[PDB]
DNA sequence: ACTAAAAT
């Protein structure tokens, strides 16, 4: 034993396919202390000399960062104490698992160190905890050569990870230290106004006894959004339409229903001079005549967040069980890493395998041969983020082996997967306009000339309807009867979980693997309640807490607020601000906000008497 | 020479009574027909001008409007989307106007599409009409030939929240 | 008892 390298993957699969990609073929594998760990350990050069490589693995983040004792135990601190006089620390997350003490002894004697960890923003925090462990035993180095190490890397196929290995780099203490800023930040505002809030509503309202009030960047914005969709709702006042429809009839027992080009009047006697005005009239001319052809999107790749809107929105799955239902499926070893919000396929990739494995299960057996006969199509190009690549089926199951849920949500990934790849779908639509006296209609139909991946997405079909009647410019039809019909405008309906999903996306509030996490949070909190349909619909105690918040400070229910933190602390990341800086400045305005608020709470305290 | 002068503004067609003429303008050693339609076209109509309008015009029994006229829009709202949604673009736009000169008021709706009122038009505004107009249900109609838009403000005391 | 991040 001459020297051996050390590597560290968030993964332990992750680390076995990157230790047989590397090894090429030649393993020794071993089982650690933590028993959800292994440890694989293979010959190879690393800079001239031969070198043994140790892979390893340690699962997601290791430290947390909490208070010191007398700190979080309440009743013992004034709240306003906690915002810039309490210590801070790092402690273990999941301790069943004794990662530091497992590093540490998989690492003693080592000499280099190669970190194989993703390469989003939360990687190089685990990145640089890793090092905080693992640095002070090791082999010190000598003269000026550099030890730590870091590679980059998309996907997870033989070339890209032989070239990242290839190409090395350094990790960045300046983008560390924006997650460390964004930590210690929610940890002191949340525990801030949370203690005070259920330690004032608790003991002087009677039945919130046992009960907690929480605050937070993320829950209050969610709730924000469904109360202001009731506030919407309960403020809403029907108007009139006043729609005009006529048909016409060619052949015998072949009428034809028309449309106004003017769809809407609000003003009775207005639609009555427009009645009287084409009532008494027996002739149909004919104006134009449309056909042009078109062309329905394929689907692009597959998000996480598209996958929980669809379960959601069509499989009556919440996001925690959807995501649940996905790890297990990700563990098991059929599809691929269920927390990406990557849309863009890596540029290798065996598509045609993954599309050639599932060639014998009678559901889409004649379709992928087809596709295979015939050469497939590129797929719709798309936004990348570094991350990981989409969601993509690997092994080929059936009804019998799994059950219900993970069925489920297999059909759709796969079916996802096939349409991803297909051709696209074209109709040609046909608009004729006729004429009546002075006012003019138009009715317009769809007909299918290839379908594409409709054939293997059939909701999302093109439906069927009879073909209009060939005519030319000139010919005159009868018409039946010219009446009118009388309708309301109808309320907004009550968010549901695939619309609340997609505003949480655009402004920012939680990421990829935190969406769920936050409305089960919500729903544990009784601030929402899921009725028929997937909708989230506000509760008492939830429409004061936001009606409360506005009256009292509006910038806390503000989704606008998240992204601005998040603008300002990314200054930290690119170099060109100060940590403590930042971090005090904004501490500062905060804790003023909540001196502010504490006094400023009879506001919220008087909109509680008309209810419990 | 205010005889004349009459007659000019009549064949103009900018009808208005003889005291409001003389209010807008009184003997400058010249009446100067041109200054005189000048400083109308920044005045409110409603104190100034002649009866004109054909009786029971808000009835269902008139069909018909002949010569020229001159008319002084009130409001302008948007027939075609509530008022929730003062403009959406779910249905063509169809304006609805409630014109008046004198003692009576009267009512006219688009029937096509006139860049020249938009809804941003202020009230006060001037409208001449050319030629026959017609009336159906004691509705005007305002074809896009038939209408004329001459601006000027007075009293703009309107404020959208 | 809090908050918000990753992972199985
Ligand atoms: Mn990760
Ligand atoms: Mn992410």
């Amino acid at each position: 034993v001459m020297k051996t390298v050390l590597m560290v993957a968030e993964k332990p699969s992750l680390a076995q396919s990157i230790a047989k990609i590397l090894s090429r073929g030649s393993l020794s594998s071993h089982k650690g202390l933590n028993g959800a760990c292994s440890v694989h350990e293979y010959t190879g050069t690393f800079a001239g000399q031969p070198v043994r490589f140790k892979m390893t693995s340690v699962c997601g983040h290791v430290m947390t960062l909490d208070f010191l004792g007398k700190y979080n135990k309440w009743d013992k601190v004034d709240p306003a104490e906690l915002f810039s006089q309490a210590p801070t620390e790092k402690k273990e997350a999941n301790p069943k698992l004794n990662m530091v003490k497992f590093l540490q002894v998989e690492g003693r004697g080592c000499d280099y160190i190669v970190l194989w960890l993703d390469c989003d923003k939360e990687g190089e925090n685990i990145c640089f905890e890793v090092l905080d462990a693992v640095l002070p035993v090791m082999n010190k180095a000598h003269g000026g050569e550099k030890t730590v190490f870091r590679a980059r890397f998309s996907s997870i196929t033989d070339t890209d990870i032989c070239n990242a290995m290839a190409c090395l780099g350094e990790p960045d203490h300046n983008e560390a230290l924006s997650v460390d800023a964004r930590q210690e930040l929610d940890l002191r505002i949340g525990c801030a106004f949370t203690r005070f809030q259920t330690k004032y509503f608790q003991g002087k309202y009677g039945d919130l006894d046992s009960s907690l009030i929480s605050f937070g960047p993320c829950q209050t914005p969610t709730l924000g959004f469904c109360v202001e969709r009731h506030d919407k709702i309960q403020s809403f006042k029907p108007e009139t339409y006043w729609v005009l429809q006529a048909k016409v009839n060619t052949d015998k027992d072949r009428s034809l229903l028309l449309d106004w080009d003017r769809v809407r009047v609000f003003d009775r006697e207005i639609a009555q001079m427009f009645l009287n005005m084409t009532k008494l009239e027996k002739e149909a001319q004919v104006e134009a005549t449309s056909r042009k052809e078109k062309a329905k999107q394929r689907p692009l790749a597959l998000n996480t967040v598209e996958m929980l809107r669809v379960a959601s929105s069509s499989l009556g799955m919440g996001p925690q069980h959807a995501m649940q239902t996905a790890e297990r499926l990700y563990t098991q070893g059929y599809i691929s890493f269920p927390r990406t919000e990557t849309t863009h396929y890596p540029e290798n990739f065996d598509l045609k395998g993954s599309l050639r494995q599932q060639a014998n299960h009678p559901y889409w057996a004649d379709t992928v041969k087809r596709l295979l006969a015939e050469g497939i199509n590129r797929p719709r190009k798309g936004h990348d983020a570094g991350d990981h690549p989409p969601i993509t089926p690997m092994k080929s199951a059936t009804e019998a082996e799994l059950g219900g849920d993970a069925w489920r949500l297999y059909e759709y990934i796969t079916r996802h997967f096939i349409a991803t790849v297909s051709h696209d779908c074209k109709y040609l639509q046909s608009t004729i306009s006729f004429r009546i006296g002075p006012e003019l209609f138009t009715c317009s139909g769809k007909t299918v000339l290839s379908p594409g991946f409709t054939e293997v997405m059939p909701w999302q079909s093109v439906p069927l309807e009879e073909s209009l009647p060939t005519c030319q410019r000139g010919d005159a039809f009868p018409v039946g009867e010219v009446k009118m019909l009388e309708k309301q405008t109808n309320p907004p309906d009550y968010l549901t979980e695939a619309e609340l999903i997609t505003l949480m996306e655009k402004h920012g509030i939680g990421t990829d693997a935190s969406i769920p996490v936050h409305i089960n949070n919500i729903c544990q909190r009784n601030y929402v309640t899921v009725e028929s349909g997937r909708r989230l619909k506000p509760t008492n105690l939830g429409i004061v807490l936001v009606h409360g918040y506005y009256k009292i400070d509006a910038e806390l229910v503000l989704p606008t607020i998240r992204s601005a933190v998040e603008k300002q602390l990314n200054l930290i990341a690119q170099g060109k601000a100060d940590y403590r800086q930042v971090l005090g400045h904004t501490l500062d305005v905060f804790k003023r906000k909540f001196h502010y608020f504490v006094d400023s709470i009879a506001g919220m305290d008087e909109l509680m008497e008309v209810s419990f | 020479m205010a005889q004349v002068a009459g007659a000019a503004l009549s064949q103009a067609g900018w009808y208005l009574s003889d005291e409001g003429i003389e209010a807008c303008t009184s003997s400058p050693d010249k009446v100067n027909v041109n200054d005189i339609i000048l400083i109308a076209l920044n005045t409110d109509l409603r104190t100034i001008g002649k009866k004109f309008l054909p009786s029971d015009i808000n009835s269902g029994k008139v069909e018909k409007l002949e010569g020229p006229c001159v008319l002084q829009i009130q409001k302008i709202r948007n027939v075609a989307a509530p008022k929730d949604n003062e403009e959406s673009q779910a249905a063509p736009r169809m304006l609805r106007l409630q014109m008046t000169d004198g003692h009576i008021s009267c009512t006219a709706v688009e029937f096509s599409y006139m860049s020249k009122i938009s809804l941003n038009t202020p009230p006060g505004t001037k409208v001449k009409l050319s030629g026959i107009v017609d009336i159906k249900n004691g509705f005007l109609l305002l074809n896009d030939s038939n209408t004329t838009v001459l601006g000027g403000e007075v009293e703009h005391l309107i404020e959208k929240w």
